[PDB]
RNA sequence: CCGAGCCUGGUGAUAGCUGGUUGUCCAAGAUAGAAUCUUAGUUCAACUUUAAAUUUGCCCACAGAACCAAAUCCCCUUGUAAAUUUAACUGUUAGUCCAAAGAGGAACAGCUCUUUGGACACUAGGAAAAAACCUUGUAGAGAGAGUAAAAAAUUUAACACCCAUAGUAGGCCUAAAAGCAGCCACCAAUUAAGAAAGCGUUCAAGCUCAACACCAAAAAUCCCAAACAUAUA
RNA sequence: GUUAACCGUGCAAAGGUAGCAUAAUCACUUGUUCCUUAAAUAGGGACCUGUAUGAAUGGCUCCACGAGGGUUCAGCUG
RNA sequence: ACCUCGGAGCAGAACCCAACCUCCGAGCAGUACAUGCUAAGACUUCACCAGUCAAAGCGAACCUCAAUUGAUCCAAUAACUUGACCAACGGAACAAGUUACCCUAGGGAUAACAGCGCAAUCCUAUUCUAGAGUCCAUAUCAACAAUAGGGUUUACGACCUCGAUGUUGGAUCAGGACAUCCCGAUGGUGCAGCCGCUAUUAAAGGUUCGUUUGUUCAACGAUUAAAGUCCUACGUGAUCUGAGUUCAGACCGGAGUAAUCCAGGUCGGUUUCUAUCUACUUUAUUCCUCCCUGUACGAAAGGACAAGAGAAAUAAGG
RNA sequence: CAGAGUGUAGCUUAAAAGCACCCAACUUACACUUAGGAGAUUCAAUUGACGCUCUGA
């Protein structure tokens, strides 16, 4: 059964507990689903964001429509929408408790592989629809092969090594020079430069 | 303290006729204990008749075979179904 | 800040992959003995002690 | 939350390249520091304000002489971004009781005793 | 709705190396974040206090529960055959000696 | 000037409310929390002032501060000079933005609510004008001097040319479904051309392709310094 | 239950009777239709889920009267 | 809705820390009856009051539980002792409505109008190619989504004004934007022609009169070339109206024991200013008729543009 | 029947030990506990000769 399965809105056994919006689950690099697990191609999330059910549905549909069925398969590597979003009744004033759970969403960070594809491949064929899917998604995304990813990583490494600018960000941060840690976050030692919010800056290093 | 090298020293959670039949059951249990197998449970099931059980889980074929042989070497047995003879006994497995 | 332990931590070797295979001290006495042994041993983390603290003959005997 | 920042100790270790770049030697390290306040305490945390005052670095561009030792260096590290530090290097011998009056810090941090305003 | 309870102000009142007189409370807690060690008592709150003049010290000592206290015993039994629990203990290390013989008179 | 007249007296009624509080000069001087018919106030605390007595005060370094990140506490040396107590008090106890960690709200607000740190309510220079961003604090005169912060950068979508015969209107399936309605197989003739990758055919046909040969913007009075690519950091 | 005479059943003290009714009568509400206008969220006449009508809190007719409030034929007039 | 007390998260590592933030609970039980006396030394819910722990000693043996509670004066008691859902829980010994008949002190520290921020909602444009369009994603529609922009809406916020700034409509006069309703100039067409649909450019000029209606709106009647969308304190009350509507009188329905109320209905209901200062106070469009012509175009039905001539209309100036 | 590793009772950086093990009682049974039980340097002066494991024939 090679095709994207149904990712249904909400969990069946729902959660009555209203989760307080920890936006940290968007921010930063993805701890979890970074490296390939038996798909050869993927959709790499370059920026963080909350994936809605609609988005998921779209991704399911499009891929299915353009899926070489006997040749190819497609995996889900983001879990199902599990983070509840609460919204107050329309136009009410501030206060009077928290809003009611309206829907559910999936947190995704930069580095997360949203979808995987594998099978007998045509690079062009995969890229076409995967790129479309990426574009459709609510963050900056990239249709990415294994080899391509590796190349990118290598390039990044080279950049890190190369730069003739004597001052890196990391050095400035950890060594505290200027009173600059007063401006910076405590997460700008872990992420260094690169990550500003949900966003990510591949070029700078 | 967290930041001290003696961090999780206290950590513990991660570490954590009838008469004859009965006798036979006991013996079986003892044997199981000796040979390092999980004895889950034992029952007291209802002329007269009397049944006893020794629930067992997890044992490799060769070892299992050996165990069976030892059991064989009175009353009766019932677990492939492996019955034998010399009230009642029934050592149900779960290999 | 997470510092690594200076020497080897206690309870490292015995946790293993599986818990259900081991013997466990079903008694208290054994546990007590183990504790005593541990106490007797030195450790790196200060700790209590830092702050406060023929054959023929045999044969004959056997015969007797 | 903004906090009192603790610096990793690898930051304060001179490489051979570093040595080459600057003047100092790893053996026979300089005894004293000329510490000058080059940047205002205003707009910095109160602990940094305190540190400057403890070092006596109240007038900017007016320099103080501090022992080079772990204790003094810890304070100096706290306000390193407010101060310029340079080794007190005495080309002639350090001031005796006869030469206490005639001295001159100069630029290039050197103390001098033979201070005559006439040229060579 | 619900409750808004005040902060409980519990925790350590005296740290390692502090000079602590007999009676001084050392650390207050709910449950045992620290346990009583040498010359240190326990009040009904589980609060730890000094039983003698001296210096506070903290140590990680092997923990054996009382046989009569059941739950601890059970836990111990559960552990694997080379495991030892360990727990933190607070001691007072006494300074001034209890006694000095003085000369009353020559009789 | 009747929701209860007018005058005199009690009556200088009472106001946690508003307004106002008059010579000079200097100095120290800012909003942790409590309760409270209480949040327009108050009284304790906290901070603040003075006069005393005093010995330590801040910076802090190894050790140390459960289990179920940033940091902090404790803290000897050390750099410094003050902090604790006693004696008298008043006044603040309706705060703002910026950075950071969070919470509510729209991952809205010059929005609301905590915490850590700045700044402002106190001069100056800058950021056009500017409270809160940055540089900078202890004072006065000079028709002296060195500096700090401090002046935004860009400009972007061409692309191939030629040549295309056959077993073959593969079969199975289809009324018919011929490289291309959907499956199975995807074999092969000459140099070389997929049992066919887009169109297109009612089905055929014709077009190609693969293969040989050739080599970023759009608002409501009227744009908004003037301008300038080139003599040496 | 059978728009329902009628049936079954409950509660009540009595269970809104005559009349009148989109009204000076919570809303729905430009209710629906006939008349009036070239054209009518106006006016008149009918109908009735008025779920919020109604009997000296007076209900319903109707003669005269009214600087009361609505609609209008004709004429007339900056 | 809540108002006292406790536990968990926010508040991840000494305490402390809010919200009409998120979640659990309590206002008791059970065992004793040395839950006897006293007492060094501490902690403390950021004050005080209340709470907590407690060595030794003297008397005796050989407490559990998280929260499980409440001051003073007064009562009741021979005395020991015991008295509140004083639950608004630091408690006034005992207290309700209503006020468009209202008054006073204040407040932009707190709303309605207006502005301002934001932009949820709303409006627009791209991207994307799902799907409609006998076939054919892009003549024309357009799903899921993505990226921008606007500030018409209803909100939200409470930053200026409560020693007032006059609030819906309408008249008068209009300045502006264009995101073009009309009149030009083009590109596509599922454009033969006539009529269309869509796209670029264009803001000179223009953008009807009535019935109803408080009204914007809306419907209908007649027109038209068109009968634009908006902004300007919902443009404009020291230029006007006051029909609504922000008061005093009154009814009908309802709510209320009643005074009296209703984001219910209906009749009535005073709109003041002599201008100090700024500002300012003489610089062509379009429709239709005729001809072309009943020609082009089309199989027929119908049916054109351009060039030309004539009449009108409005606007400006005499 | 020729070589190599050796050779404390099940097992040990034990030196006659401690762990293991057995019986009875309590235990449905297991487990715990309480009573009891049994066991060893293969043998002659660091050397030799009996016992295994292993590899050859
Ligand atoms: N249960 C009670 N406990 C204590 N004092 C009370 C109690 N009930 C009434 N009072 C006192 O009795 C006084 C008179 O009130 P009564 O209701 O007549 C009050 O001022 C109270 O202090
Ligand atoms: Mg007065
Ligand atoms: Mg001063
Ligand atoms: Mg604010
Ligand atoms: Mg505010
Ligand atoms: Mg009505
Ligand atoms: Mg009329
Ligand atoms: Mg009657
Ligand atoms: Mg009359
Ligand atoms: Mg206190
Ligand atoms: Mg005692
Ligand atoms: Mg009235
Ligand atoms: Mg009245
Ligand atoms: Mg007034
Ligand atoms: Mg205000
Ligand atoms: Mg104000
Ligand atoms: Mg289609
Ligand atoms: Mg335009
Ligand atoms: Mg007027
Ligand atoms: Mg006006
Ligand atoms: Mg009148």
């Amino acid at each position: 059964k090679p095709k994207l399965r149904f990712i249904e809105r909400a969990p069946l056994v729902p959660k009555v507990r209203r989760e307080p919006k920890n936006l940290s689950d968007i921010r930063g690099p993805s701890t979890e689903a970074t490296e390939f697990t038996e798909g050869n191609f993927a959709i790499l999330a370059l920026g963080g964001g909350y994936l809605h059910w609609g988005h998921f549905e779209m991704m399911r549909l499009t891929i299915n429509r353009s899926m070489d069925p006997k040749n190819m398969f497609a995996i889900w590597r983001v879990p199902a929408p599990f983070k509840p979003i609460t919204r107050k009744s329309v136009g009410h004033r501030m206060g009077g408790g928290k809003g009611a759970i309206d829907h559910y969403v999936t947190p995704v960070k930069a580095g997360r592989l949203v979808v995987e594809m594998g099978g007998r491949c045509e690079f062009e064929e995969v890229q076409g629809f995967l790129d479309q899917v990426a574009h459709k998604l609510p963050f900056a995304a990239k249709a990415v092969s294994r080899g391509t990813l590796e190349k990118m990583r290598k390039d990044q490494e080279e950049r890190e090594r190369n730069n003739q600018n004597p001052w890196t960000f990391e050095r400035i941060a950890t060594a505290n020079m200027l009173g600059i840690r007063k401006v910076l976050s405590p997460y700008d030692l872990t992420h260094k430069g690169k990550y500003w919010g949900k966003f990510y800056m591949p070029k700078r290093v | 303290y967290k930041t001290k090298p003696t961090h999780g020293i206290g950590k513990y959670k991660h570490l954590i006729d009838m008469t004859l039949a009965e006798s036979y059951a006991q013996y079986v249990h003892n044997l199981c204990n000796s040979l390092s197998i999980k004895v889950e449970e034992s029952y007291a099931m209802p002329l007269t008749t009397h049944e006893r059980v020794v629930q067992i889980s997890g044992l490799s074929a060769t070892f299992a075979e050996i165990f069976l042989e030892i059991i064989q070497s009175g009353v009766r047995l019932s677990v492939x179904x492996x019955x034998x003879x010399x009230x009642x006994x029934x050592x149900x497995x779960x290999x | 800040r997470r510092t690594p332990p200076l020497g080897p931590m206690p309870n490292s070797d015995i946790d293993l992959s599986n818990l259900e295979r081991l013997e466990k001290y079903r008694s208290f006495d054994r546990y007590r003995r183990r504790a005593e042994q541990e106490a007797q041993a030195p450790h790196w983390w200060r700790t209590y002690r830092e702050y406060f603290g023929r054959t023929q003959q045999l044969l004959e005997r056997k015969q007797a | 939350k903004f906090t009192r920042s603790r610096i990793p100790e690898k930051v304060f270790q001179a490489s051979p390249e570093d040595h080459e770049k600057y003047g100092g030697d790893p053996q026979n390290p300089h005894k004293l520091h000329i510490v000058t306040r080059i940047k205002s305490t205003r707009r910095r945390p109160y602990w940094e304000k305190d540190i400057i005052k403890m070092l006596g670095l109240e007038k900017a561009h007016t320099p103080q002489v501090h022992k080079n030792i772990p204790s003094v260096n810890a304070k100096l590290k706290v306000v390193k971004h407010l101060i310029r530090i340079k080794p007190l290097k005495l080309p002639q011998g350090l001031p005796a009781e006869e030469n206490m009056s005639n001295t001159c810090l100069k630029s290039t941090g050197e103390l001098v005793v033979q201070w005559h305003l006439k040229p060579v | 709705l619900g409750g808004k309870s005040s902060g409980r102000r519990q925790g350590i009142k005296k740290m390692e190396g502090h000079y602590v007189h007999a009676g001084n409370i050392i650390a207050t807690q709910r449950h045992f974040r620290w346990h009583p060690g040498a010359h240190v008592g326990v009040g009904k709150n589980k609060c730890l206090y000094a039983l003698e003049e001296g210096i506070v010290r903290y140590t990680k000592e092997v923990y054996v529960p009382h046989p009569r206290n059941t739950e601890a015993v059970d836990l111990i039994t559960r552990l694997p055959k080379g495991a030892v629990l360990y727990k933190t203990f607070v001691h007072v290390v006494p300074a001034k000696p209890e006694g000095t013989f003085k000369l009353v008179a020559m009789l």
